């Protein structure tokens, strides 16, 4: 999930666009 | 895990600009 | 309306602390 | 739905909730 | 004192809901 | 400690969202 | 609404000036 | 209160200590 | 009312997370 | 500037990106 | 954990309230 | 840089103020 990913290691604008509706 | 509790404060508010008009669902 | 972009940053930090793990959907769209 | 009613007007804690899932 | 108590587990808004005046 | 700094300062934003017309002291 | 969304950066604002004097946030 | 006194206009920082406990 | 300050804000949020190591500027 | 071009009418992230280094 | 990037974005918030009509650059790098 | 002067010990305002233009 989001978390997992990005609280971890940074993510770029595109990465955290994967999580939009 | 207040880390992560903090950290998904930030990143609510990174979706809120990123998602647009999209919108987006979260949880914790 | 950059007044509602600033009022919806302000209600999805409400929303994440109000929902807790029951979590939320969010759209500026409207 | 939340816009019109929670940027027009201050909505409570429990008014906010009715957006949860 | 809050921080204690909520910097090292997450407090609920009811936990918060002490600390008002 | 600036963990403690950064979790403050989100403390206070959620102090302020449910504390209302109450207010708050803040006393760290 | 805007005295609402005003008084969030407020005691953003009050939280970095005081410091570990803390401060006190009333609406009132 | 500080909202009259801070939300018309910007507060200084010393305006903003005023309310240090 | 403050809402340029407020919106300025915003703004530096939003640069600090769209400009990544680039970094930003801001004037207001 | 940024406030003159984003204060008003929200800008995109290809517009906020204008102002980066 | 993302502390130095969470850190960075306080960083920037005490920059822009500290620096006033001023304005700041920030380079993290 | 700034994040190695402030992100492990508090940094204070004046010491902020040191990075404004
Ligand atoms: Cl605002
Ligand atoms: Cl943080
Ligand atoms: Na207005
Ligand atoms: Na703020
Ligand atoms: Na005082
Ligand atoms: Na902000
Ligand atoms: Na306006
Ligand atoms: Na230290
Ligand atoms: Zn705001
Ligand atoms: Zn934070």
């Amino acid at each position: 999930g989001i978390v997992e990913q990005c609280c971890t290691s940074i993510c770029s604008l595109y990465q955290l666009e994967n999580y939009c509706n | 895990f207040v880390n992560q509790h903090l950290c998904g404060s930030h990143l609510v508010e990174a979706l809120y600009l990123v998602c647009g008009e999209r919108g987006f669902f979260y949880t914790p």
